[PDB]
């Protein structure tokens, strides 16, 4: 549903009339939420095939790498500064407000921002936070080469790319220089 | 609860059940059927790196490159690039320049 | 390499929250007979796990020890 | 392994059978354990005042009502078990299953592979040819007149016997086959 | 060896490079790396697969179709003349509708070129290409399946009518 | 081979690699954090501003 | 032979003998309505999904949900797992219509507002040199454009 | 995981022990619960259930309400996850 | 007094929330011991040639057979001319055709139409 | 063209003075070889067509037509050698007889360039039909099919007869080049309606055509899986054929004429494609997605247009080859289970994996995955109605649609799911089958790369 | 969006339409007023392939980025100045056009106020 939203997102962003930041956010976009798949599938993997967040719980120091790469990931969906969401999200966001728009389109999508930020927050907290609800034979292991090297390249990539890509892209849109602060 | 014929025959196919899946258990010998690549020690390292690189990046760009010649030739408009941006630089062909003005206010 | 499960009676509601709940319940006249099974859950490693915001500040501390490393070396060196 | 079932359900059966999901539908809604036992424990009190109500007619209505709180408060997304149906695991490797059948038609080739196996397998053949007939018997003699009024098998009577009918629940395919 | 004239390309104007900075630039090592590894292989092979088709060089002809009198001029069920001028037709036909084909590879490839400067830079092929599909849809368009001399040349008479009465 | 042995009821082994990387991706992101924000800070570029006077653009008043 | 179906049974004696030859209970078998729609004798079963059945029962044929020998619903291949599920919801069927419908409604009619009020910003419209791009937009350079002209403030 | 029937029976005493309505001294593999026990029909729900969140796998309630025993448990979880020793 | 389930033909009742599943009679049980000795005879009989060693093939279901011949070939036989079938064939077998020859007859009309008074783009359409 | 046809009568005294035990192998050999000289016949000139003598020629639509039916011929005789190999000698010669005359009939009607020569070799075909489903037929209801089949195809036929003697009468000859280079129009007179008619109706029902398709259902369930491919593959196109032959003779009439015709397809098609929703058999659904596909090059040839024509024969021969592998593949599983009922065999992926792959190849054809020739002439059909029409898009997405959902769905219940219990006759598939298996699809997918093959005359 | 708040919420008539402006002519008012000047010629946008909606009037600070970006890859760090360059200019016309939407409200109220002065 996270993917599905952020798919509205770039959407919004073709609305706008500011393609080429819809193909930047389609970029980060890759990085991000391949990775907090993948941190779902070990979650998954190590609980004997359960997704139920609710059968889920005391994850943050039972698997550290993958609540790292989780959290990095949901900051970077959330759009927190200088990581890969803060070069295309932000930018969508205030090019949003910065035009011509149909009003509750414009409500809709900081509503949904919002939203954004509660569910990445469900999924932090059901799963990784709290006391562990899971059967008791417990045989979480994330020490798999493949699995944490796998893990790595895409943190990386969301921590770095987006700074890189920006950088290295030609302007392609008139930025909004001034806008108000709030 | 149980009735005592129910008991009886859920014991008696137990029992046969656990015996067909320890039938069901592979046997220490598991005869494969017995050399077409005489390589033994192919240096793992990287032997099969090299050859890897070779055969599936190397050959296949040396094909499209010899097929870059033969159809950009054959016919016109094959590839056709986008034409280089030109800035108030020099041209290589004709050695053109131009600068833009720079009548424009230094300070900001 | 067998497993060996864990004394029985080394899990006990006291120190937990389900010491709670049952105060609660002895309250109201009921007695829960599980807590016992529940406790592991509560207990040992498992039984402290940080807040959401301690969550996202992690590695908050060497982060900014190694921001305020580079930020000398970058005002010294000019 | 399921057993067969009854014509109804008895009341008791009922009630059972709705503690057992009202209990599971509070663990859904109540996520966290603690209050998941605080309010179970509430839950086997609310059982246990009518426990003993002698009136059928009473019980009846307080079953049916609490049905209908059950229906009400259900949650949307109950918890289902992995492997368990509607689980996200369900069914997930039935193509792996084959059929013991399938075996025979290997080609001998194949069969040359794991000799010691289908040694094993033919002995297993011998018994149950051997074993039909006198199934078959045992179903007839204890099958009532009319006919059997219940999916229940009788065990073996004697020794020497096997169960009637026991092939397929023997031999079905592992549960995860691979 | 297609004729520029047929297929025109604007003159290449390549900027020269001018770095400014000290840092190696990775394209330039990349682009040489290929060229020894890649091109040169490529290029010899060339050179020995010319060798051998420059020592056994054979010609193949263009052919040359005399024109024949037109359906116009030919009577009614006269099927030998009607045969001739009616694969003539079908010939002009094609070669009508290659003629559409270059122009429009002209302008596809001036599409592609010229870059964010389509528009403007492109209006010429675009004429042609305007005037070019006015001239088949006139003559060609609207036959149908079982197009024939005869058909295009109703089509025509029909147009000619019209002009005539547009006249008054 | 056994490198991490299940553990019934009590947390499972953590070798010390996972430790390690996890933190040191943790920090190194919140270490780019802090150092993009002390260089670059996107909070503004020029406060949006207000043209109060009227003879700047226009004046008549009749 | 007598085992297929046939025509709507009448007398009581024809409505036993296809209640036998469907393998149900007398009272239990109902014909389709005799409408001259073709159902015939064959059995108006309820109309549930297989979704419904019980999971746990051992069926005859478990993907199905089915038995051996029991009557088979006219329209099982519509009603199979896969296909048209019939099972109770949480909540009714026309309360979770009224509130689908009603959302789609209410967001459509609050983007025909949003249309009515588009929000923007307080600037002016965008400037471009030379007659807004007149040329480079694609108009007729022959035919002078008509003079644009943009004033510094 | 194995899960042997050893691991298997090792476990359903586990959360039988830590029961509190079951008494652990007198609790063996035979105790009936309905007899030997003094547990009722709810707790017969309540151990099935504890049973299934442990071992993370269902038993339909028809033979749930039929077990009636700890061996029963042991032996019918066996069968389910195909453990022949 | 929580809100009723109202059951629709895409929602069915739940058992629990049948009205009839708490006014049980004795014919009922009666009924329902019959049904289960309807399944449980044909269960054996399935379950015998299911496990017989000899049989090799399909375990043929007249069931089956019954519903093939029931959607297929029983239809026309025990059809009857209706006011209700003739009603219902006529609209949903002809009525269609008329309504798409209405919609497309009256866009070809109008296209030839402009095509006609040179008021319609056909610039760049040399394909058709 | 008698390089072709000479040899295809030989195939005949081969079969019959053959060995017992040769039979088959004798008739694919030189069936092959014979489909090899028919490759000949794609090298058409653009301009004109290849007129071999005053009573045959050849064109771009003739050539992929005949090549279909050379290939066919082998491929028949290799699903048939199963079921009829208790058949004894001369049956089995007769039977192999039957399809040689037909190839030869159909041969020399793709080829005849006389339109009463093309109307009685066209005819003909419907006696070795005929025998085929009402002989060797294994259901009761293959007399029914039979007499479905020849009275519909007759009552359609005869009035082309009339027209066609009429047509000779009044133009002086049916030879069709000189009726191509002549070709007067028609006139809006109710005397030339029905001239338009009885041209017309005889194709309208070869290929099946809503209202006219009750005969295609019966008698593809009914009949023998040769007898079927050739139904699917090559006895439905000869309708296209006639038809895009046929409509020179009526140009202006063809507009007013077309719209009863156009609309009855146009929704036939999506009401066949709902129907093969709710089939209850295998070969039913097949036959139903066949009707489907001819309706849309019905639809084709009324336009007539050029882009029209091109996708009418590219999905005249995908088509065929496609029904013909789908009902090969049902035929496979009626064998091993003896019953044609979708629900009965389930789960057969598991136990037949590389049948289920061929199914899948079938299926991804059947609901047109591009570049595949199914889609092409789809596309190009599609294309040409849009311009007719903008208002044909939604009828024709709405039929891909179906026909996506239920080639998935027959894919989806045959091939997958748990595996019925009871059946214990399934056997790892014979080389044969997969061999027919993969000669139907080889060609499909080769004949992407070179698509101008089967674009027909107007490419 | 307060601006919105007094178009929608108040009177219409004092706000600016935004489609509509600017209505009042620009010699109203400002006596002089200097034609806005295009560093960058046509020609030398059309060879840089700029796009049409970035060829505006702080076109020749964006060629001298896109000429800084070319010459200094690989380091794509080095045209911070020239970056700040174009995007100050870019602020001066946003608040070139703000001004103008001033401009057009208080002309509005102008022209309400001499309606009122006729009443």
């Amino acid at each position: 549903f996270s993917t599905s939203s952020q798919l509205g997102l770039m959407m919004v962003t073709i609305g706008i009339n500011q393609p080429h930041l819809a193909f930047l956010h389609i970029c980060m976009h890759a990085f991000f939420k391949a990775m907090l798949f993948m941190c779902s599938g070990s979650i998954i993997h190590s609980l004997n095939d359960e997704q139920d967040i609710r059968k889920m719980g005391g994850l943050y120091k039972a698997m550290p790498f993958t609540t790292t790469a989780l959290i990095i990931g949901s900051l970077a969906l959330t759009g927190m500064p200088y990581l890969t969401g803060f070069y295309s999200k932000d930018l969508i966001i205030e090019a949003v407000n910065m035009s011509y728009t149909n009003a509750w389109a414009l409500l809709m999508t900081l509503i949904a921002t919002s939203l954004t930020a509660a569910y990445s927050t469900r999924i932090i907290f059901f799963a990784f936070l709290g006391k562990p609800r899971f059967p008791p034979l417990v045989l979480i292991n994330e020490n798999n080469p493949l699995l944490i090297n796998s893990i790595k390249r895409l943190l990386i990539g969301s921590i770095f790319a987006g700074f890189i890509i920006s950088n290295n892209i030609p302007p392609m849109t008139v930025p909004n220089t001034t806008m108000p602060l709030y | 609860g149980y009735t005592p014929d129910e008991k009886l025959r859920l014991q008696q196919l137990r029992e046969l059940r656990r015996r067909w899946l320890k039938d069901q258990e592979l046997s220490p010998r598991e005869p494969v059927l017995p050399l077409q690549d005489g390589a033994p020690w192919v240096i793992y390292k990287t032997y099969r790196h090299s050859i890897f690189a070779v055969t599936h990046v190397l050959i296949p760009v040396w094909i499209i490159h010899y097929y870059l010649k033969y159809h950009v030739t054959a016919k016109p408009y094959t590839v056709v690039e986008r034409k280089p941006r030109i800035f108030p630089g020099d041209t290589i062909l004709e050695t053109g320049e131009v600068i833009p003005l720079m009548k424009e206010f230094p300070d900001q | 390499s067998k497993m060996e499960l864990p004394d029985y009676k080394q899990w006990k509601i006291e120190g937990t929250p389900l010491e709670t709940v049952q105060e609660k319940l002895a309250a109201r006249g009921l007695r829960d007979p599980w807590g016992r099974n529940e406790a592991w859950r509560y207990s040992g490693g498992f039984a402290n796990n940080v807040s959401f915001v301690g969550a996202l500040l992690k590695g908050f501390k060497w982060g900014f020890a190694a921001f305020v490393v580079a930020v000398g070396a970058e005002y010294y060196l000019e | 392994a399921f057993s067969a079932p009854a014509a109804y359900l008895t009341h008791q059966q009922k009630v059972l059978r709705l503690y057992k999901r009202a209990l599971r539908h509070l663990e859904s809604w109540c996520v966290h354990r603690d209050k998941y036992r605080y309010f179970a424990c509430l839950m086997r009190a609310r059982f246990d005042e009518h426990k003993n109500e002698k009136d059928m007619v009473k019980a009846t209505q307080l079953l049916r009502q609490a049905e209908e709180e059950f229906w009400y408060g259900q949650h949307p997304q109950p918890y289902i078990f992995p492997e368990s149906p509607g689980g996200t695991s369900y069914e997930r490797y039935e193509c792996y299953k084959v059929p013991e059948w399938c075996l025979d038609d290997w080609h001998p080739s194949e069969k040359a592979m794991y000799p010691d196996y289908f040694a094993k397998r033919e002995q297993w053949k011998r018994l149950r040819r051997e074993s039909w007939e006198r199934e078959v018997k045992q179903l007839q003699e204890e099958t009532p007149p009319g006919g059997p009024r219940t999916e229940a098998l009788p065990p073996a009577r004697k020794e020497g016997d096997l169960p009637p009918l026991w092939w397929h629940i023997v031999t079905r395919p592992r549960e995860r086959p691979m | 060896s297609w004729d520029k004239d047929v297929y025109p390309e604007p003159p290449r104007r390549t900027p020269a490079p001018a770095p400014q900075t000290s840092l190696p630039n990775p394209v330039t090592y990349l682009t040489k790396i290929f060229d020894l590894l890649v091109d040169r292989p490529v290029t010899l092979a060339r050179e020995f697969i010319e060798q051998q088709h420059a020592k056994n060089r054979y010609y193949y002809y263009h052919r040359e179709f005399r024109r024949v009198p037109d359906i116009t001029e030919c009577e009614e069920k006269d099927i030998l003349c009607m045969f001739e001028a009616e694969m003539q037709w079908r010939r002009d036909y094609k070669v009508d509708q290659e003629i559409v084909n270059i122009i429009q590879e002209r302008l596809k490839a001036c599409q592609q070129r010229e870059g964010e400067s389509y528009r403007q830079n492109c209006a010429k092929e675009l004429e042609q290409f305007t005037q070019v599909s006015k001239a088949f849809q006139d003559r060609y368009s609207d036959l149908g399946a079982h197009y024939s001399a005869r058909k295009c040349l109703a089509k025509q008479k029909q147009r000619m009518l019209a002009e005539r009465k547009a006249a008054k | 081979g056994v490198h991490i042995e299940p553990r019934y009821r009590q947390f499972p082994q953590l070798t010390r690699s996972q430790l390690i990387q996890a933190e040191f991706f943790s920090a190194t992101m919140w270490f780019w954090i802090l150092w993009r924000f002390w260089h670059d800070s996107d909070a503004v570029l020029g406060h949006f501003p207000y043209p109060d006077p009227s003879q700047w653009t226009d004046e008549e008043l009749g | 032979k007598d085992m297929f179906p046939g025509p709507y049974p009448k007398t009581p004696e024809e409505r036993a003998a296809a209640a036998k030859k469907y393998n149900m209970r007398v009272e239990d078998y109902e014909p389709y309505p005799d409408d001259g729609m073709g159902y015939g004798d064959y059995p108006k079963l309820p109309d549930r999904s297989q979704q419904e059945r019980d999971p746990w029962y051992d069926w005859d044929h478990p993907d199905l949900r089915l038995n051996w020998g029991e009557p088979i619903h006219w329209d099982l291949d519509m009603y199979i797992r896969n296909r048209v599920d019939t099972s109770p919801t949480p909540v009714s069927w026309n309360t979770m219509c009224k509130h689908l419908f009603g959302f789609v409604a209410f967001m459509l009619f609050m983007f025909w507002v949003g249309e009515i009020y588009p929000s923007y910003q307080p600037v002016g419209p965008k400037q471009y040199p030379y007659n807004d791009l007149y040329l480079e937009r694609g108009g007729d350079p022959t035919k002078e454009p008509e003079p644009v002209v943009h004033y510094e403030i | 995981p194995p899960l042997t029937l050893e691991a298997i029976k090792d476990r359903v005493l586990y959360v039988l022990k830590l029961y509190d309505k079951i008494d652990p001294e007198k609790l063996s593999v035979n105790s009936h619960f309905m007899k030997d026990l003094g547990l009722d029909s709810l707790d017969q729900v309540e151990i099935i259930m504890a049973m299934e969140d442990e071992f993370g796998f269902e038993i339909p309630d028809i033979d749930a309400e039929k077990l009636m025993c700890p061996q029963e448990i042991v032996d019918y979880i066996a069968d389910k996850k195909d453990v022949y020793e | 007094s929580f809100p009723k389930y109202k059951p629709s033909r895409l929602a069915t009742l739940p058992a629990t929330l049948d009205p009839a599943e708490y006014d049980i009679s004795p014919e009922t049980r009666k009924a329902q011991a019959e049904r289960l000795a309807i399944r449980s005879r044909l269960k054996r009989e399935y379950l015998l040639q299911y496990n017989d060693p000899n049989r090799l093939g399909v375990i043929e279901d007249p069931a089956l057979i019954r519903w093939t011949y029931a959607r297929s070939a029983n239809i026309y036989p025990n059809f009857r001319p209706t006011p209700k079938t003739s009603l219902l064939g006529a609209l949903f077998g002809i009525g269609p055709l008329f309504f798409w020859y209405y919609v497309f007859k009256t866009d070809r009309d109008k296209k030839e139409k402009l095509i006609q008074e040179g008021k319609l783009d056909q610039t760049f359409n040399i394909s058709y | 063209m008698l390089k072709i046809i000479i040899p295809t009568t030989m195939l005949l005294p081969m079969t019959w003075m053959s060995k017992h035990n040769m039979i088959w192998i004798n008739a694919t050999v030189h069936s092959l070889l014979i489909s090899l000289i028919s490759l000949s016949l794609l090298n058409q000139l653009g301009e004109n067509s290849l007129n071999f003598s005053l009573t045959f020629f050849s064109d771009s639509l003739s050539a992929p037509l005949l090549v279909l039916t050379t290939w066919l011929l082998p491929l028949m005789l290799m699903a048939s050698q199963s079921h009829l190999s208790k058949e004894t000698t001369t049956r089995k010669k007769l039977y192999i007889t039957m399809l040689i005359l037909l190839q030869l009939f159909l041969i020399m009607t793709f080829t005849a360039t006389e339109l009463i020569l093309f109307y009685i070799l066209f005819e003909a075909t419907l006696v070795p039909t005929l025998i085929i489903i009402t002989r060797w037929g294994n259901q009761t209801e293959r007399l029914n099919a039979g007499l479905y089949f020849l009275f519909y195809t007759l009552a359609g036929s005869l009035p082309l007869l009339v027209a066609l003697v009429y047509i000779q009468n009044t133009t002086g000859s049916l030879n069709f080049l000189i009726i191509h280079y002549w070709s007067h129009p028609l006139s809006n007179s109710w005397s030339n309606i029905f001239m338009w008619l009885a041209c017309i109706m005889a194709f309208m029902v070869k290929m099946p055509l809503y209202g006219l398709h009750l005969w295609l259902p019966k008698a593809h369930v009914e009949a023998p899986i040769a007898g079927s491919m050739v139904l699917a593959a090559v006895l439905l196109k000869l309708g296209g054929y006639g038809m895009m032959r046929i409509t020179t003779i009526l140009n202006p009439l063809t507009n007013y004429m077309a719209y009863p015709f156009l609309m009855l397809s146009m929704w036939g098609m999506i009401m066949t494609s709902s129907i093969c929703l709710r089939q209850t058999d295998l070969k039913s659904l097949i036959a139903y997605s066949s009707v489907s596909h001819m309706a849309l090059v019905i639809v084709a040839i009324m336009i007539q247009t050029p882009w029209s024509f091109m996708g009418a024969t590219a999905l005249m021969i995908a088509h065929g080859l496609t029904s013909s592998m789908l009902f090969c593949l049902a035929n496979t599983n009626y064998e091993r289970v003896h019953s044609r009922t979708m629900i009965l065999a389930r789960g057969l992926q598991t136990l037949l994996p590389l049948m289920a792959t061929w199914w899948l190849m079938a299926s991804l054809t059947n609901l047109a995955l591009p570049p595949s020739i199914n889609l092409i002439g789809e596309l190009f059909i599609i294309t040409a109605s849009f311009s007719w029409s903008n208002i044909t898009i939604i009828l024709m997405g709405m039929n891909m649609m179906i026909t996506a959902l239920y080639s998935l769905y027959m894919l989806i219940t045959t091939q997958r799911g748990k595996y019925t219990h009871h059946i214990n006759n399934i056997k790892a598939s014979f080389t044969r089958e997969n061999a027919l298996m993969a000669l139907h699809i080889l060609p499909l997918l080769l004949l992407t790369l070179n698509p101008k093959m089967i674009l027909g005359p107007l490419y | 969006g307060a601006h919105l708040a007094r178009r929608y919420l108040g009177d219409a008539s004092k706000e600016p339409d935004p489609l509509r402006m600017p209505t009042f002519p620009p010699d109203y008012g400002f006596p002089e007023r200097k034609e806005r000047e295009m560093v960058a010629t046509q020609q030398e946008m059309n060879d840089a392939q700029l796009m049409l909606q970035q060829r505006d009037y702080c076109a020749h600070y964006l060629i001298q980025l896109l000429k800084c970006k070319r010459d200094s890859f690989p380091n794509f760090l080095a045209c911070k100045h020239e970056q700040h360059d174009w995007d100050y200019c870019e602020h001066l016309d946003y608040v070139k056009r703000m001004k103008e939407f001033e401009r057009e409200r208080r002309l509005l109220q102008r022209k309400k106020r001499r309606e009122q002065r006729e009443a």
